[PDB]
């Protein structure tokens, strides 16, 4: 907690479910520069500012980055008051945002622009804190290599961060079968394992 | 013999709903009364039970 | 009175000294639990752990073998009879 | 930093393939039990068997159809006779083999030709009934 209320003007506010977060923002045409050396959290709409909890090595010099934002989507069905009520409620409940740093900095409009992967910065709303994301790299050529061929994918709420090639990418029809499928076969051996033959019987 | 005999009963009933549902899911007897239209687990159970 | 059941087939182990010795009501014998007594049935292939609540009948014995879905605890006017 | 990184059983219980549910490797006996002599009268193996009305398993669609299948090697299951757990299991997926075996068929008659294919509902029929012969004639 500080004692000071800062100037937002010169800060990259970022709201997320739980809480605010600001980080310094550097001068720039495209307003994608970000300095982490000073930071602050807040509650949502306020302006009580805290340091915030910082679990990795941050950078020291000015690193563009492209914000990105996690969650789910909350779809409810509020009641009924008034007349004319709403019949639903949809609203983004963003529990992550990950900045990713331009490849040497370049600019959105430059024709060579492509995302670093290998620098992903996560703010927690839950924890209210910053960390970095720990890349796991698959694609052959090591440190040097085509950047424009490298794919993401980030799966476990957020916290596995693996680099393929873009050709090994994977349908969403083939994720969600994959996901039903792991999980109707735990359930279906959870509901077989009660039957006294159990033991001998073959799965097919 | 009248609790052993009951307990057997009551426990077919409450195993009647997870055997339509993770094994037959689209048994006309299941959907009849699942889905609320004609029907209730005790029903089924006078039937199945 | 609701019944807890053997989840798995595999042999009971818990230790006969923590419970009771009773009679039920249908004449057999058996042992009063008033403890967290913890029941261990060694399956064929994981050692499973059953919680049996207090205030219940334990119907089984040590080292007894026990099938899946069978009753292994119990747990919770005047009529003339002629014989 | 240390953040950026470069780099039978358990594959058929993977990939779906028929297996058993328990790994026999890692499997192990249930030890000894009691003996009738150390066990009370109510949970004693009565001497002589007892005759029931249950004794035998009631028969049904599954089993004859499960046993179909492992004639045909579509699946395999533990022994000669189907459980019911695989009864049970058979009874969630049957609609799959089924449609495999309809798959099958399809692809049959799109080989052989419609002559060969639907010979066999024609026993009056003796000619040739092969593409090559179709074309011959």
């Amino acid at each position: 907690v500080v004692d000071y209320r800062i100037n937002e003007d010169e800060f990259h506010k970022i709201s997320l479910l739980d809480c605010d977060f600001f980080i310094r923002k550097p001068p720039d045409p495209d307003n994608d520069v970000y300095d982490f050396r000073e930071m602050y959290v807040t509650p949502p709409d306020t302006d009580i500012y805290s340091v915030p909890r910082v679990l990795a090595p941050m950078p020291q010099k000015y690193i563009r980055c492209a914000m990105s934002d996690y969650g789910c989507y909350d779809v409810t069905e509020p009641p009924i008051d008034a007349p004319r009520d709403p019949l639903y409620k949809s609203e983004r409940e963003i529990s992550k945002v990950f900045l990713t740093k331009h490849y040497r900095n370049r600019r959105l409009n430059d024709p060579e622009f492509v995302l670093d992967f290998e620098e992903i910065y996560v703010i927690d709303s839950k924890t209210k804190s910053i960390t970095r994301a720990r890349v796991l790299v698959t694609v052959p050529g090591g440190r040097k290599r085509d950047r424009k061929d490298d794919l993401l994918v980030i799966r476990d709420n957020g916290n596995s961060f693996k680099i393929i090639h873009v050709g090994e990418r994977d349908d969403p029809t083939t994720v969600i079968e994959r996901e039903e499928w792991t999980k109707t076969r735990e359930d279906m051996e959870k509901h077989l394992r009660k039957l006294r033959d159990f033991s001998v019987s073959n799965w097919f | 013999s009248i609790e052993i005999w009951y307990a057997t009963s009551e426990y077919l009933r409450q195993e009647m709903n997870p055997n339509f549902r993770m094994t037959d899911p689209f048994n006309p007897v299941h959907m009849m009364s699942f889905s609320g239209a004609r029907g209730n687990a005790s029903q089924v159970h006078q039937l199945v039970g | 009175a609701e019944h807890v059941r053997a989840p798995y087939n595999g042999k009971i182990k818990f230790n006969e000294d923590l419970v009771h010795p009773t009679r039920t009501r249908h004449g057999h014998p058996a042992f009063l639990c008033y403890i967290d007594l913890s029941v261990i049935i060694e399956s064929e292939d994981i050692i499973h752990s059953v919680t049996i609540p207090p205030k219940s009948f334990l119907l089984v014995q040590n080292d007894q073998y026990v099938e899946s879905e069978q009753v292994i605890a119990e747990i919770r006017e005047r009529v003339r009879k002629y014989i | 930093n240390g953040f950026v990184v470069y780099n039978g059983f358990e594959l058929d219980k993977k990939l779906g393939r028929p297996h058993p549910f328990i790994d026999p490797t890692k499997k192990k006996q249930i030890e000894t039990t009691l003996t009738s002599d150390e066990s009370w009268w109510n949970w004693r193996k009565p001497e002589k068997e007892q005759w029931s009305r249950w004794q035998r398993r009631r028969p049904d669609v599954e089993t004859v159809f499960l046993k179909a299948m492992a004639e045909t090697g579509q699946v395999k299951l533990y022994g000669k006779e189907p459980t019911l757990t695989e009864t049970s299991l058979y009874r969630a997926r049957r609609h799959l083999f089924k449609e495999e075996r309809l798959q099958a068929e399809r692809e049959r008659l799109a080989k052989e030709g419609p002559m060969a294919f639907y010979s066999e509902w024609v026993k009056a029929w003796k000619r040739d009934t092969s593409r090559e012969a179709v074309q011959k004639h």
